[PDB]
Order: C-alpha cells, then sequence, then structure tokens
RNA sequence: GUGCUCGCUUCGGCAGCACAUAUACUAAAAUUGGAACGAUACAGAGAAGAUUAGCAUGGCCCCUGCGCAAGGAUGACACGCAAAUUCGUGAAGCGUU
RNA sequence: CGGCCUCCGAACGGUAAGAGCCUAGCAUGUAGAACUG
C-alpha cells in the first residue's frame, strides 16, 4: 500500500559523506585516506523548459529455460488431414 | 518578446507579430509554408489576451502622458470592457467567450439606462467600468489554468519533441469498421491458427484468412 | 528575510534587453521562452490591480 | 536515468584540499558519449583553478574505469588506447548510434547487477599490471589539469578585467600542437589520440633489455651490486625465475654473471629486473653477457 | 570597519576585547561544429482498362495541433517472398541382421 | 392592469511529395596538453 502510495504521488508530481579514493596513495592527497564532503543540491530555475530531447525511440532478463516437453513429429496421415 | 522568440525559433521569417499583437504574413506563402506556419488556439488565445491588456495599459499611458483626461480615461476603459468583442478577436479561438460578451452587453444596457435618465443625454461620456472589469477578471480566473497547461504542452513539444511511440489513440467513429476487422482477424489467428495447429511449418494462416474473406463476400452476395 | 531592490535595477535590466535580437543575451533566449507558460498569470495579476479612477 | 552519490575521478582531478565543495544537479546533462541524462556534480578543486564537472554517464564511466571528469584512468591515469594496448587489451567499444544506446542501456543493467567495487565486464579480467604502464603513469599529481584557459582579450591585449580574468593570461599555444585536438569522443574511445600516440613513441624510446644473438648466451651480467651483495642473495633474487646455471660475482668489478639453464628463465628474469632490480637498495642493472 | 576598556593615553598611533566570515557554469571572450522546406535544378501522384472517396496495419519516418480529436497525396515508405518441400544428399550416433 | 422579442465566427478539408547541392542561421563556450644520471 505505502509503496504504491509513494509511486502514485511521484507520478502525479546539504549533508555530508566520507570518501575513500581506493587510489589513495599517500603522495596523491595532502595525506588523508578519508575525505569529508558536503553534497548540496543546485537550484533549478522555475522559468525554464524541458531540457533535452527524450522523443528518442529504442536487453531483457536472461531467457527462461524451456522446461518444455519433447515434440513428437507429424504423420503423413495428419500432415494431410 | 516571448511571442517573437517562439515565431523565430520556429523559423517563420515570413510572419510578423506587430506591436498591437496582430500576426501578419509578410508575403504570399507557398503550400509548405502555409502548412508549417499554422498556429493553434493556445498561441492565438495568449495573443488576444495580451492584446486586451495592452489596450488597457495604453489608455492609462495616454492619461499619464497628459493626452486625455480622468473622465475620458474612465469612459475609454468602460468602452474597452463593453466592447472586447470587436477590439480583440478572442472568440475565434474560444467561442465560449460570447457568454462574457453577452454579459458585458447586458450590463452596458442596465447601466446606461440608469445613467442617462434626466438632463444627461445619449452621448459618450459614461465610464463605470467596475462591472465589465469584474466580468473579465472572472474570465481570467478560469482561463489561467487552461492556458498554463496548453502552453506547457506547446513548449514541451518545442523543446523535447513529438512523441509517437506510445500514442494509444482511441477508436472513434471513423475507425470503427477497420477496428472490427483488425480484431476479428487477430482473434481468428490466435484461435485456430495456433490452438488448432499441426499446420506445423506454417499454418498457412494467410490462406485461411483468404477463405474467411471469401466466405464473407459470399454471404453478402447470397 | 528577502529585501527589495531599487526600481532602477529592473528598469535598467529590461531597457538593456530591449527586444532580444542583440546576440549578447542569447541564453536568456531559452529562459525567456520558458517563462511564457506563466504569462496568463502576470496578466491576471496586472489587471486586477488596476488603479481606480479617483487615483492618479 | 541515473541518480547517484558521487563522482569517481582521479585524485589529481579532485584537487589539493582535504575538504571538497561539490554541488549536485540532478539530470543536469547528457553524456558526451552515452547521451544518457545523468546527475552532474561540480567541484572547486583549488583557488584560481577551473571548476571541474562530472563529464560522462555513470554507466559509461563504470564501464571503462576512467576519471569521470579528467578522462584518464583511475589506476595509473593512462589514456584508454595506451592503457589498454599495454594491458594487451583489444576491446569492442560501440561506435554505432543505435547499438551505442542499446549498449549503454545493457551495460547499465549489468552495472545494476554489479556491486560497485570492480569495473564491470572484461575491463577487469586483464589485471596483469604492466610495468610499462606503471612507469608511464605520472606518479605525482598533475594539477595542471585545472589551469585556466587563455583569454582572447589579453591574447590581443584586451583583458582589462584585471586579474579577474577567468583565463590564464599566457601566450596561447599556436594550435598546430596535436595536443589541442582531443575531442571527448576521441579521448573516450581512445582512437586517433595523438597525446597518447606521443606517449607511445615515448614507450618506444623507453629502454628495455634488448635480446642478444646467440641462443646459447644465457649469461646475464649484473652491474651495480656493491660489496654488500651476497651470492646467495642474488641466487634468491633470480631463483624462482628459473634455473640459475652458475653464479660468478666479480667483486673487483662490482659485477656478476648469472648463467641460466633455461633461455626463457634468463630472458624473463632479466626483463623483470631491468632497471627495477632493488637488492639492498642498489640500482642493479641487468644485461646480457658477451 | 564600528565600538568599549575609568587601555597604554593623548586626543596620535599602538594594544586588547566585542561584532562583522568565503561569490563564482569565474570569461566582455575564443574556438568548435548542424541545420534554412531558400534558391536552384532535376525530379514528379495507391488499388483493376479510365477517372477517382477513403479508414487502417507495420516501424531507428516525420510535420501542424492543447490534443486521448483532426489533418498532412488514403502524410510518406512498405515491393522477393521464402520456404519447405514434394523426393532424394551426405554426415553422425543408437539397436538388428 | 398586463408584460413574453433567437440567431452574428474561426481552423482543417486543393493547388502536391520529394532526392540533391549550395550557402548564414543554430548548437559548444568544453575536456586535456612531454619528464632524469
Ligand atoms: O456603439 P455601439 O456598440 O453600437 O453601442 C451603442 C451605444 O453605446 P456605446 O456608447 O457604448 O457605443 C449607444 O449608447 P449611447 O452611447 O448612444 O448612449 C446606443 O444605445 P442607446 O441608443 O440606448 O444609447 C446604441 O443602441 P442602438 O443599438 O439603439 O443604437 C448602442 O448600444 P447597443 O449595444 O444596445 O447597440
Ligand atoms: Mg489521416
Ligand atoms: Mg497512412
Ligand atoms: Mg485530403
Amino acid at each position: 500500500r505505502v509503496a504504491l502510495e509513494k509511486s502514485v504521488s511521484q507520478k502525479v508530481a546539504a549533508q555530508y559523506i566520507r570518501y575513500t579514493p581506493s587510489q589513495q596513495g599517500v603522495a596523491f592527497n595532502s595525506g588523508a585516506k578519508q575525505r569529508v564532503i558536503r553534497m548540496v543540491e543546485m537550484q533549478k530555475d522555475p522559468m525554464e523548459p524541458p531540457r533535452f530531447k527524450i522523443n528518442k525511440k529504442i536487453p531483457p532478463s536472461p531467457p527462461a529455460p524451456v522446461m518444455h516437453s519433447p515434440s513428437r513429429k507429424m504423420t503423413v496421415k495428419e500432415q494431410q488431414e | 518578446n516571448m511571442l517573437n522568440l517562439l515565431i523565430h525559433r520556429k523559423n517563420l521569417n515570413y510572419l510578423h507579430l506587430d506591436y498591437n499583437f496582430n500576426l501578419k504574413p509578410v508575403k504570399t506563402l507557398t503550400t509548405k509554408e502555409r502548412k508549417k506556419s499554422r498556429f493553434g488556439n493556445a498561441f492565438h488565445l495568449c495573443r488576444e489576451v495580451l492584446r486586451l491588456t495592452k489596450l488597457v495599459v495604453d489608455s492609462h499611458v495616454q492619461y499619464r502622458l497628459g493626452n486625455v483626461d480622468a473622465f475620458q480615461l474612465a469612459d475609454g476603459l468602460q468602452y474597452i470592457f463593453a466592447h472586447v468583442g470587436q477590439l480583440t478577436g478572442m472568440y475565434r479561438y474560444k467561442y465560449k467567450l460570447m457568454r462574457q460578451i453577452r454579459m458585458c452587453k447586458d450590463l452596458k444596457h442596465l447601466i446606461y439606462y440608469r445613467f442617462n435618465t434626466g438632463p444627461v443625454g445619449k452621448g459618450p461620456g459614461c465610464g463605470f467600468w467596475a462591472a465589465g472589469w469584474r466580468v473579465w477578471l472572472f474570465f481570467m480566473r478560469g482561463i489561467t489554468p487552461l492556458l498554463e497547461r496548453w502552453l506547457g504542452n506547446l513548449l514541451a513539444r518545442q523543446f523535447e519533441g513529438r512523441h509517437s511511440k506510445g500514442v494509444a489513440k482511441t477508436v472513434t467513429k471513423q475507425r470503427v469498421e477497420s477496428h472490427f476487422d483488425l480484431e476479428l482477424r487477430a482473434a481468428v489467428m490466435h484461435d485456430i491458427l495456433d490452438m488448432m495447429p499441426e499446420g506445423i511449418k506454417q499454418n498457412k494462416a494467410r490462406t485461411i484468412l483468404q477463405h474467411l474473406s471469401e466466405a464473407w463476400r459470399c454471404w453478402k452476395a447470397n | 528575510q528577502k529585501e527589495d531592490m531599487p526600481p532602477e535595477h529592473v528598469r535598467k535590466i529590461i531597457r538593456d534587453h530591449g527586444d532580444m535580437t542583440n546576440r549578447k543575451f542569447r541564453h536568456d533566449k531559452r529562459v525567456y521562452l520558458g517563462a511564457l507558460k506563466y504569462m496568463p498569470h502576470a496578466v491576471l495579476k496586472l489587471l486586477e490591480n488596476m488603479p481606480m479612477p479617483w487615483e492618479q | 536515468w541515473e541518480d547517484a552519490d558521487f563522482p569517481i575521478l582521479c585524485q589529481t582531478c579532485l584537487g589539493e584540499n582535504p575538504y571538497i565543495r561539490m554541488t549536485k544537479e540532478k539530470y543536469g546533462k547528457e553524456c558526451k558519449i552515452c547521451a544518457r541524462p545523468f546527475t552532474v556534480f561540480r567541484w572547486c578543486p583549488g583557488v584560481r583553478m577551473r571548476f571541474k564537472k562530472t563529464e560522462v554517464c555513470q554507466t559509461c564511466s563504470k564501464l571503462k574505469n576512467v576519471c569521470q571528469t579528467c578522462l584518464l584512468d583511475l589506476e595509473y591515469g593512462l589514456p584508454i588506447q595506451v592503457r589498454d594496448a599495454g594491458l594487451s587489451f583489444k576491446d569492442d567499444m560501440p561506435k554505432s548510434d543505435v547499438n551505442k544506446e542499446y549498449y549503454t542501456q545493457n551495460m547499465e543493467r549489468e552495472i545494476s547487477n554489479s556491486d560497485g567495487t570492480r569495473p564491470v565486464g572484461m575491463l577487469g579480467k586483464a589485471t596483469s599490471t604492466s610495468d610499462m604502464l606503471l612507469k608511464l603513469a605520472r606518479t605525482t599529481p598533475y594539477y595542471k589539469r585545472n589551469r585556466p584557459h587563455i583569454c582572447s582579450f589579453w591574447v590581443k591585449g584586451e583583458c582589462k578585467r584585471g586579474e579577474e580574468c577567468p583565463y590564464r593570461h599566457e601566450k596561447p599555444t599556436d594550435p598546430d600542437d596535436p595536443l589541442a585536438d582531443q575531442n571527448i569522443k576521441d579521448r573516450y574511445y581512445g582512437i586517433n589520440d595523438p597525446v597518447a600516440d606521443k606517449l607511445l613513441k615515448r614507450a618506444s624510446t623507453m629502454p628495455r633489455l634488448d635480446p642478444p644473438e646467440d641462443k646459447t648466451i644465457t649469461t646475464l651480467y649484473v652491474g651495480g651490486l656493491g660489496d654488500t651483495i651476497t651470492e646467495t642473495d642474488l641466487r634468491n633474487h633470480f631463483y624462482q625465475f628459473g634455473e640459475i646455471r652458475t653464479i660468478t660475482v666479480v667483486q673487483r668489478q662490482q659485477c656478476a654473471f648469472i648463467q641460466f639453464a633455461t633461455r626463457q628463465a634468463a630472458e624473463v628474469a632479466a626483463e623483470k629486473s631491468f632497471n627495477k632490480l632493488i637488492v639492498n637498495g642498489r640500482r642493479l642493472n641487468v644485461k646480457w653477457g658477451r
């Protein structure tokens, strides 16, 4: 219920982080293996139109294995009936 | 400036929006031009709404330049509001307006009848514009959301593009027979030609459908 | 709070832009266009604040 | 579209200060390659350095593992062509438009099946780290990546803005240097990259141990040992690399000869030791004896 | 920079304490490249004998329109179509002689 | 002493469709730039 509630309201409508480069290399930095950064959200202008042209027009799940039956072929009797 | 940006972004250099908000072709247009340069009721409604506000603003610009008068400014505003019909031309893109047009005419008759009773004669100078002004402010209370949605649509078609992927058009009155057959023959294909198969390679469905078509012609001809 | 500007700020801005044909601005172009969708609201707010014939 | 946490790019492209200023703009732009609209981050790398911006689709960046703003690899900082060819990599990067859209989509689905640690696809299974690429890496930070442009105004004399010029008031490189034409597509696909091509002519100027003629000459001459080199220590050095057929340490030469029983052992050992052999801190030189 | 210290202390500076704290696609620029339904010029209209009304399907084809309506030469293009298949090729296995 | 008074206009639907070439427009304002005994 609440998930669909979210999605229905959706389709009707600075905080901090810690980063470990993994290329850290004590000579690369000033020497801190952890960086602290505040991410902030840039403001959008209300007076501005849709940005980029999404009119464009175009790799699904793995193919299910056919737990099928074996086919047993066609007599000439049936192939004429 | 907004209406010009739109025109010239559409590249219609053979059209010209003048300063009283009339859109005029500058030469004669070939066919491909006449087609690419048609505008819709959203553009024309925004035009004529802006045309009415310009007429009101310029009545005031004259009074402020010293040209007319307080009494003639009032009488002229009352003229504008009783005669929005033949000053602008909004009704061609929303004929429902003639209801506001008839309202403002009725109020004109009421007010003139009560105004010109005694010594005062049937000349121009009656300006009591609160009435017709009210009427067009309610008109705009309503039309403002309509035009916001319509103009959002037009701009978003201008800036993203025209989406034809998932149109989902309805079945209306002209597509009724074609749709009946589209569906009859989809159903025929499903039904027999893959639930009674052992036409194993191809079930010659394109020939069973020819038999269906000939059966219908034979029914019709008896 | 948000404090108000002197009138010449906007008067100058608009006078400068004139009619957007000069190439200097040319990004306003698309924002200018995007503000069209709100133009029937500016007209309604303008006309309901009309100045009432006993005032100059 | 993508909506993510932060950009992955070279610490050189990050900048000098331990505290960073990064602003998030959701769906801000379309990839220069993928054209998929992705959230862009903007960072001020240093005082009077040009502000950096996340410059490619998150999927396009997780694919090839480069600086999502500097275009250089995240491991050594090598351009796609050079890094790949030195890793012995021949990748089938999509260039078609329709196949490119489909490819970046499927690759975003694969990165969705991925867990954010290793570069997705083949880009990881070539992880035999190449010393040519390692030595081709800039071991110190190249913060010149953020030096401002040239101001045509001061380039004709006209920049009366003072030091407030958003461009470096330096004499412009006369365009002819092929280091000026690196379009995003060229630098991304690693095709017709002339900076990396100069890097390749460099790597051809970089000295390796050229092999001698006689297929019986398995004598590797070691130079620069000192008196602190031990015979058994040099044996332990060239030991797992194959069969050392004989040890002859000339103290009056501060040199030696390691005779090998396997030509492959001798060749691969010398090549692995070229200018990199460090025993007791000595800069040991491998050669082929005469 | 404003101010206060029964500040050094005159009316100068200096001191100290209080308050005041980080904008920016840094660019007037410089390149870089598609298009304009414009000429031109060629080119030049579905169904069977002729003249012709259309409504659809399909898909990396679009245009005008608020448009889930309507229109654009029935908007245009769809134009080899393959295929298994009536009998044999050979190939390879599993059993029989 | 009862009265009784509509309608007002615009678009599509007819003057084709193109392939090409030519040349301003229109978009970017970028990324990154050499290494020794
Ligand atoms: O000019 P119009 O739009 O035709 O309106 C006029 C007019 O009003 P305006 O002053 O607003 O123009 C008259 O009123 P006066 O100015 O002459 O006082 C007059 O009405 P009266 O004769 O009752 O004054 C006349 O009516 P008619 O059709 O009899 O000429 C008619 O008003 P309508 O809207 O009724 O036509
Ligand atoms: Mg149609
Ligand atoms: Mg059609
Ligand atoms: Mg027609």
